[PDB]
DNA sequence: GCACGAATTAAGCAATTCGTAATCATGGTCAT
DNA sequence: ATGACCATGATTACGAATTGC
């Protein structure tokens, strides 16, 4: 599906810019080289703080894949 | 927590003591003693050496998982 | 010969930075006389800032010259 | 096209289980699609092998489509992922901060949200019922 | 090389196997998992000391490889 | 520090444990 | 006689060093 060797399905880097690049060329368009920034570490996952209690009646919910949303 | 306390002590000791792998058991090997900050694990395997010297069993070596009572 | 204080600390990498997120890397890259503005990551020590290398103009930290003659 | 595969297996095993009959004909069946009323009437008298038949290819085609799905679903998981890595192509500090960022406020924002609705509706007053929370779920 | 030398950008696929895949087949690939020859190995090897992956001293006993055709 | 290449992210507490101190519970022999 | 004080084991804290996702 994303038109690649097998191994790099091992590495996701490779499996989303032979995605991206075949969905790009498709329309004929031009893919940039690739350049060169910093390792930098940045904000998180971030987690709540949750009392140490006792919860008796309690609900939950979730966000459908939320980074791609 | 009662009845299993009961039941706990009568279980064999062989399916209760902690499984625990051991590993750089040298460092810590004084004179077959425990050395300094020696985990739980490796004190256990040098008190087994020391308890198997004389027998000509089977010693325990850097990266053998052990089960320690 | 573009010195200054404390210059590939918080001059250089914030001009470079600027320019590249405002008028993009074909600008940025516009200060050397050559065309070839690479960045080097590492500042080993503590790994926490980056140097910056305009190929063409010797950058010369003062603050190193002081700290050093 | 997983839920047709499913509920087609559904049916050609209550076809099994009732009616039968001998049809040494074995036409073509199409895929990726469910079976028109019509046919899976006319052959509803299979007996057992030929709906065996028909069950096995069912079934290879629910396990494809299943196999589709997870690749869709390991895709989207793996972008962000991907998005952070500076060897990526098209990496951008201020993209993946945005994400992260975006995505604390948006969990802090509607956990703030059910606070004031639940103490509206209860009456009460600045009781956190947030229990525990993740980036995403609740 | 010689238009990195010079700094402008170098756009288009850098890994050529990709650029192969995308130009050899464009339409939606079709394949049959009859033909994909996939193995399965294991090994077991005779020897008193614990084996050793670099030294490959012993000789090999067992070997067991399965087909999938 | 020396081009050239796989990019699964280091670090935070989590949790452990031993050395030693401070401190406390208590006995041995004493002034009485 | 009767504690009273010096000497002798538990007890908990803190510090220093080591992995784990």
């Amino acid at each position: 599906y994303a038109k690649m060797p097998f191994s790099g399905v091992m590495s996701p880097i490779k499996t989303w810019d032979a995605i991206i690049f075949n969905s790009l060329k498709g329309e004929h368009k031009v893919i940039p080289q690739q350049g060169s920034h910093v390792k930098q570490s940045f904000p998180g996952a971030f987690v709540f703080e949750p009392k140490p209690i006792a919860r008796r009646y309690i609900m939950s919910f979730d966000l459908t894949s939320l980074y791609p949303s | 927590y009662k009845n299993f306390e009961k039941e706990y002590r009568q279980l064999d000791y062989k399916v209760i003591a902690e499984v625990k792998t051991a590993n750089d058991i040298a460092k810590y090997d004084d004179k077959g003693w425990p050395g300094f900050k020696c985990p739980f694990h490796i004190r256990g395997v040098l008190t087994y050496r020391r308890a198997v010297s004389g027998l000509g069993v089977a010693p325990i070596l850097d990266g053998n998982k052990v089960m320690v009572l | 010969i573009f010195t200054g204080w404390n210059i590939e600390g918080f001059a250089v990498p914030y001009i470079m930075n600027r320019v590249k997120m405002i008028l993009g890397e074909r600008s940025m890259k516009r200060f050397s006389p050559i065309g070839r503005v690479k960045s080097k990551l590492i500042q080993n020590m503590y790994g926490s800032k980056e140097i910056y290398s305009i190929d063409g103009v010797s950058i010369l930290d003062y603050l190193d010259l002081y700290k050093k003659f | 096209k997983m839920f047709a595969e499913e509920m087609n297996a559904e049916a050609i095993k209550k076809i099994i289980m009732k009616g039968a009959g001998s049809c040494s004909t074995k036409p073509e069946v199409e895929r990726y699609v469910k079976f028109s009323d019509d046919f899976l009437n006319e052959l509803s008298n299979y007996t057992e092998s030929v709906l065996n038949s028909l069950i096995e290819e069912c079934e290879k085609a629910a396990t494809l489509a299943n196999t589709n799905q997870l690749n869709r679903k390991i895709l989207i998981n793996s972008l962000y992922g991907a998005l952070g890595n500076i060897h990526f192509r098209y990496y951008d500090l201020r993209n993946a901060t945005a994400i992260t960022i975006f995505g604390q406020v948006g969990i802090q924002w509607i956990a703030r949200k059910i606070n004031e609705y639940l103490n509206k509706v209860c009456g009460t007053n600045d009781e956190d019922f947030i229990a525990a929370g993740d980036t995403d779920s609740v | 090389k010689r238009m990195e030398d010079i700094g402008l950008e170098a756009l288009g696929m850098n890994d050529f196997k990709l650029a192969y895949i995308s130009d050899t087949y464009g339409s939606e690939i079709v394949y049959d998992r009859k033909f994909v020859r996939v193995a399965n190995c294991d090994i077991e090897v005779t020897g008193d000391k614990f084996p050793d992956p670099m030294k490959a001293e012993y000789e090999i006993d067992a070997i067991t490889h399965y087909d999938s055709i």
